[PDB]
């Protein structure tokens, strides 16, 4: 959690997770990538025992994100006030 | 260097119209573990979860009901470790 | 007033300072602070028939407590006594545990009161992965709530008001930089 308090293990193993380097996350589901399995992954945010692929690459996957409304919801500014 | 690489370097693609090929039946040591691409590693660094030949070869097939090879050292959960 | 952002809150009403929060003390009266600090445990509280120990208050499945292996922090499950239920006028069953037995309600979402002769529901909204984003409790049962711009599916999903633009990832595989949709099926390279 924000505070550290609560931990929680979704996925571990050598054969699972060899080499994850991103994350990102959506509804029901974390996507991933892995250096070992050449991968980009996804995974079920609670639990999930065996990771699926979502695009296979032939170079080392780096980076990976949400594009959605939801994952950048609006708030206040106080900089408004004249900077 | 940029001769004959998976990069596309010049307009033409002239680098990588054409290129030499690996002889056949060349020799990997029997100390040792070979990859898809025709290349050779130690067969202590094979199931590290770590991608030590760039096809991902090595980490193919590990926890296949398998066992670390007899050089090699064990962590319950995790992953084979070289000496 | 209020705990701060540099701050930590406390069932009871009561601000700590953030480094004392997972620190390994119980700064906190409510032990909140020390909550679940270890890797997939818990502590102060069970899931239907596990069982807790003195030491340091961490909770594990009877079947293993007496079964020869310490599973408890100080080893305190390693004994294996039945005294108590002679004693208890409990109102379902028993088990043979260290300080001379133990009695637990029905295992499906039931469990021990302030005593174990007394019985009450299953904490449901304690379960870890029990709903996608919110849990309330109801009679015999529990309820999912998702927040507003999500809609509520299967009795346990959260999915997203058609409303807003179908959800895509953007990636990248070393050279090119792709973007695809949440099923899977399409690419194409943004850059
Ligand atoms: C954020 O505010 C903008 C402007 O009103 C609106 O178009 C958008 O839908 C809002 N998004 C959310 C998630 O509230
Ligand atoms: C314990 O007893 C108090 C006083 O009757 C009551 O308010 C509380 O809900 C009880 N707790 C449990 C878990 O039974
Ligand atoms: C979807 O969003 C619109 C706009 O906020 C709202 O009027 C509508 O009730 C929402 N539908 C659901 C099922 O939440
Ligand atoms: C290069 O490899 C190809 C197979 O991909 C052929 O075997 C070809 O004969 C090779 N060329 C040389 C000169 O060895
Ligand atoms: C060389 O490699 C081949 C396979 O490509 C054989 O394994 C052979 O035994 C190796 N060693 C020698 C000395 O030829
Ligand atoms: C793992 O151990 C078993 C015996 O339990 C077999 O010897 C098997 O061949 C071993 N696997 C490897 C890769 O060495
Ligand atoms: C507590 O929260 C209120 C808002 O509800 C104020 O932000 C207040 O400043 C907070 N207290 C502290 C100590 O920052
Ligand atoms: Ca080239
Ligand atoms: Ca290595
Ligand atoms: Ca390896
Ligand atoms: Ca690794
Ligand atoms: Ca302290
Ligand atoms: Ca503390
Ligand atoms: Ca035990």
């Amino acid at each position: 959690t924000y505070d550290g308090i609560q931990r929680k293990t979704v996925a571990r193993g050598g054969s699972l997770v060899p080499h994850p380097f991103g994350i990102s996350l959506f509804e029901e589901h974390v996507f991933f990538t892995d250096w070992t399995k050449m991968a980009v992954m996804k995974a079920n945010k609670f639990t999930d025992t065996n990771p699926q692929v979502y695009h296979q690459s032939s170079l080392t996957p780096f980076g990976v994100t949400v594009y959605h409304a939801l994952r950048q919801p609006n708030a206040t500014n106080p900089c408004g006030n004249n900077n | 260097q940029w001769r004959c690489d998976k990069q596309n370097d010049c307009l033409d693609g002239s680098d990588e119209q054409n290129c030499p090929t690996r002889s056949p039946s060349s020799t990997c040591p029997p100390t040792s573990f070979t990859c898809d691409n025709h290349m050779c590693i130690p067969k202590e660094w094979v199931c590290d979860t770590d991608n030590d030949c760039s096809d991902g070869s090595d980490e193919k097939n590990c926890q296949a009901s398998g066992t670390c090879h007899p050089t090699q050292f064990r962590c319950p959960d995790h992953r084979c470790i070289s000496p | 007033d209020t705990c701060g952002g540099h701050q930590f809150t406390c069932s009871n009403g009561q601000c700590i300072n953030q480094n004392w929060v997972c620190d390994g003390d119980d700064d906190c009266q409510d032990s909140g602070d020390e909550d679940g600090c270890e890797s997939n445990q818990r502590h102060h509280t069970c899931y239907p028939r596990e069982w807790a120990c003195p030491g340091s208050g961490r909770c594990i499945s009877m079947d293993k407590v007496c079964d020869g292996v310490p599973d408890c922090p100080e080893g305190e499950d390693e004994y294996c006594g039945t005294g108590l239920c002679s004693i208890l006028n409990c109102e379902y069953q028993c088990h043979q545990t260290p300080y001379g037995g133990e009695c637990f309600c029905p295992p499906g979402h039931i469990i021990n009161s302030n005593d174990s002769r007394t019985c009450i529901d299953f904490d449901d909204c304690q379960i870890w992965g029990i709903c996608d984003q919110k849990c309330e409790s109801r009679q015999g049962r529990h309820q999912c709530l998702c927040e507003e711009g999500y809609i509520l599916e299967r009795g346990q999903h959260c999915k997203s008001n058609d409303s807003f633009s179908a959800a895509s990832i953007i990636f990248s595989n070393g050279r090119d930089l792709l973007v695809g949709d949440l099923h899977g099926r399409n690419f194409r390279i943004l850059a």
